[PDB]
RNA sequence: GGCCUAUCGAUCCUUUAUAUUUGCAAAAUGACGUAAAUUACUUACUACUGUGCAUAUAGAGGUGUCUGAAAAGUUACCACA
RNA sequence: GAUGUUAGGAGGGCAAAUCCGCCGAAUUUAAGCAUAUAAUUAAGCGGAAGAAAAGAAAAUAACUAUGAUUCCUUUAGUAACGGCGAGUGAACAAGGACCAGCUCAAACGGUUAAUCCUUCGUUUGGUGCAAACCUUUCGACGGAAUUGUCGUUGAAUUAUUCCAUGAAUGCCUUUAAUUUGAGCAAAGUGAGCAGGAAUGCUUCCCCAUAGAGGGUGAAAGGCCCAUAGUUCUUUUUAAUUUAUUCAUUGGAAUUUUUCAUGUCGAGUCGUGUUCUUUGAGAUUGGAGCACUAAUACGUGUGAUACAUUUCACAUAAAGCUAAAUAUA
């Protein structure tokens, strides 16, 4: 029988959280990655917009 | 979790990694820690020796804060001081740094390590080791007993 | 609790509230306070002070966070 | 138990399954608490609902250095302030009746804190436009221009929070102003040893005094 | 261990008078009732038995008296206190 | 220790030995010892400080189903695995 | 003490998730079993509420001390308890949520109980369509109670400073929040193709602060209800705005100076004993019984039985109290 005892959540650590945001922003920066992610980048006129 | 489990490796396998001859049944020596000294004596002796018996007097309400002990070694005493400040003390022969170890959170100063030779320092603390005291005197520092 | 003088009187008046139905059977009387140990305070009352039921339930209770 | 495994210390032998609770209300409960206090403050005209504590010492050998918010100022500190108990209830200062005001240094610090609050405080007229000098060491009734001008501004509530202490404490001392004389380890052991001799002497002193 | 009001503490923080630097700042109507109530109530039989032992006044009887009083009232202190009341009554009785 | 190869027993407990080593939780029980002081809660300096209990270390008191349950019969009335 | 179908009132019973009391097991664990374990759990009998109970020190500390309650984080799987085996197991401190105080009772007031209540009445307000509620002081006539209600919180006395007070005239302005029901609420039912019939496919248009959702003859922003957005009307509770004169009576707080230094809950505590219980250990809490106290310079505490003495802290044996917190 399923019960609410189940470990649904997790502690995600502050330094790790910050790193993920910063690194994702840096990744968002990269033009090749934007296109690979499937964004239709062709007529854009700067690498971060 | 569920998709990587050992049961997923062994899914059609009867006893399934728990012994076909055995035919797997729960706690078959008896519950928990219970077989200790009796049936699991060999395990307890080999892995947890000093487990059985009664040793020492009793102290009925310990109250651990009464006997509280935050220590530092002399080795890390200088480390409570910044690098640039320490350089200024190294430069200036005429002065020494006062260090309030209690204001930095410590009560006892112990004797592990090195104090740099010919370099006075003033150490304020509740407790000091014999060795710590000897080092502080040896290097021309001062020790302050302080509450 | 019904009569006008006691309802009027600001003293004792609290007893007119409906929670005072069967005070002795909730053990709120001096006799009840005694056997529930409510006269006793301090470390002599340590396993009993918020109530015997209350204290035990608090001690029994296992409390888990969502992210633990 | 088997192999290298440590002995367990679980207490799940009793029927814990109806004596267990999991918190899924946390962040919403926090929101509700925020909402409740915000609503309360706003209802009080936006005026402070905060309580100003005395500064008091944390106890025993471990925490004696540290100082925290206490239960209430109590009569000696209030008398030093020039404030009544009734005034203390009327204003935001914390109240008590059995906290002794102890040593001089602590009392002197808390009366200074009271004086700081007393100087800080501005009191809105009781009946609005019927201004009086009034009771209890409470400020005399504010004028209409000032109170309106003050109302527009933020309240300054910094003093409620605990204070900080000396940032470096690395201070200089000249070589010839310190000495190498000291024997701290000896002093400690001797101090404990001579306690018995003193305790006996003090008991005899106490008897003599009492006589 | 005690700080002592007279003579301030040493900074060492062990032994007597030691720790952080600090400065410290530190009937008849009922009696008449009691005598009247005693006129009304007299003495309890155990109180009376103690009075007789005390009146005998020997070291054996006095030793017995404290034991008997401890046994009857509970506690050595209660027994001694009661014995003091009895001695006072015997002093009154003599005069 | 017995010419050699045999002649023996855990934890807990009890008991007697042993200690310039300890404890009984805010404190004390030699001894006001030795000095000074003398209006007194004076001021130093002292290895040896009540009963009782607890320890710590060392034996002994026993478990012969002898790596250690305090344990007699019975069922053709019987049941279950 | 009876008695009354006297006159006026009340209780009964139900419902139970969470709450509060009692009363109260065993399967189970130890690979056996007896102490321990399940567990002060289940069932049983009672009482409550939208929360309940608890709560204003016969408290914790031994500090540079803290200072009603509840709750969380923690101490802590620790001190401790245990065929010291299996197993069990707190509290204080610290960080916080949140915080609220008080009154009987003695004591004090006799050229007057200054109290209390029922019945009869009577008028200064305010709503509502109407029912009707809500304020409001003033007299009777009955009773009750001195076997003690009411006032007072040491006592006067000085200065200061507030609050109740009553009348006339003035005046109820503006907003901001907050919260109901209410409404209004953008563009295509455009070609063409195949189709039972588009909300499909195309293709020409567009609207979006509404491309949430639902319904609509196949997937709809533009078909409808809705939605986003707003216009009010509703809840209360803030700010703003406005009071001015004339009037008695009463109270309270500090502050002087004198004078009063009184007071503080008994078959209860305690002790013994027994049974129970716990962390309580030469007895933690409960309970039965036996013996049974001291009065505030007392006596209750300071977790190993005791005597003898310190020192600190508290004020039992009367009572109430919001909040955070819990809810199958």
């Amino acid at each position: 029988p399923t019960k609410i005892w189940r470990r649904w959540g997790r502690k995600v650590n502050l330094k790790e959280k910050r790193y993920a945001v910063c690194s994702s922003i840096a990744a968002s920066g990269v033009t090749s990655l934007v296109l690979a992610r499937g964004h239709r980048i062709s007529h854009l006129k700067e690498v971060p917009l | 979790a569920t998709r990587f489990k050992k049961n997923r490796k062994k899914r059609g396998h009867v006893s399934a990694g728990h012994g076909r001859v055995g035919k797997h049944r729960k706690h078959p020596g008896g519950r928990g820690k219970a077989g200790g000294l009796h049936h699991m004596r060999i395990n307890f002796d080999k892995y947890h020796p000093g487990y059985f018996g009664k040793v020492g007097m009793r102290h009925l309400n310990l109250l651990k804060n009464r006997t509280y002990c935050p220590t530092i070694n002399v080795d890390k005493l200088w480390g409570l001081l910044p690098e640039e400040k320490k350089k200024e003390f190294s430069e200036n022969k005429d002065i020494a740094p006062v260090i309030d170890v209690t204001r930095k959170g410590y009560f006892k100063v112990l004797g592990n390590g090195k104090l740099k030779h010919n370099q006075p320092i003033v150490v304020k603390a509740r407790y000091f080791s014999s060795v710590a005291e000897k080092k502080i005197k040896a290097v021309g520092g001062q020790c302050i007993l302080v509450a | 609790p019904n009569h006008n003088a006691v309802r009027n009187n600001p003293k004792i008046n609290w007893i007119c509230n409906p929670v005072h139905k069967h005070r002795e059977l909730r053990g709120l009387t001096s006799a009840g306070k005694k056997y529930r140990g409510l006269r006793v305070k301090g470390h002599l009352s340590a396993k009993s002070r918020p109530s015997i039921r209350a204290n035990w339930k608090r001690r029994q209770l296992i409390k888990l966070r969502k992210c633990r | 138990v088997a192999h290298n495994n440590v002995l367990p210390n679980v207490h799940l032998h009793k029927w814990w399954q109806h004596r267990v609770r999991v918190n899924f209300s946390k962040n919403i409960k926090k929101k509700k608490r925020r909402l409740l206090r915000e609503k309360r403050r706003k209802a009080n005209g936006g005026t402070p609902i905060e309580k100003l504590h005395p500064i008091v010492h944390c106890p025993t050998q471990r925490y004696n250095f540290r100082t925290r918010l206490g239960k209430g100022f109590t009569f000696e500190e209030l008398k030093g302030a020039g404030l009544t108990p009734r005034a203390a209830q009327t204003i935001g200062i914390c109240y008590d009746k059995r906290r002794k005001n102890r040593s001089e240094e602590s009392l002197t610090k808390n009366v200074e804190r009271l004086l700081k609050y007393k100087n800080s405080l501005v009191m809105i007229p009781l009946k609005k436009n019927k201004a009086k000098k009034g009771i209890g060491g409470i400020p005399a009734d504010a004028d209409k221009n000032t109170i309106k001008e003050f109302r527009n501004k933020k309240p300054l509530l910094s003093i409620f929070k605990k204070e900080k202490n000396t940032k470096p404490f690395y201070e200089t001392i000249e070589v010839s102003k310190i000495d190498k004389e000291f024997l701290a380890y000896k002093t400690l052991r001797r101090a404990k040893l001579a306690e018995r001799r003193k305790n006996c002497r003090q008991q005899k002193k106490d008897i003599k005094f009492k006589s | 261990g005690r700080k002592s009001t007279i003579k301030p503490a040493t900074g060492i923080a062990v032994g007597f008078n030691s720790g952080h630097v600090v400065t410290k700042r530190n009937s008849k109507r009922k009696e008449l009732i009691k005598d009247v109530v005693r006129e009304i109530t007299g003495f309890s039989p155990y109180e009376k038995r103690i009075i007789e032992l005390i009146k005998i006044g020997t070291s054996a009887s006095t030793k017995r008296s404290l034991k008997y009083a401890k046994k009857k009232l509970g506690t050595h202190k209660r027994g001694k206190a009661k014995r003091e009341e009895i001695q006072k009554v015997v002093i009154l009785q003599r005069r």
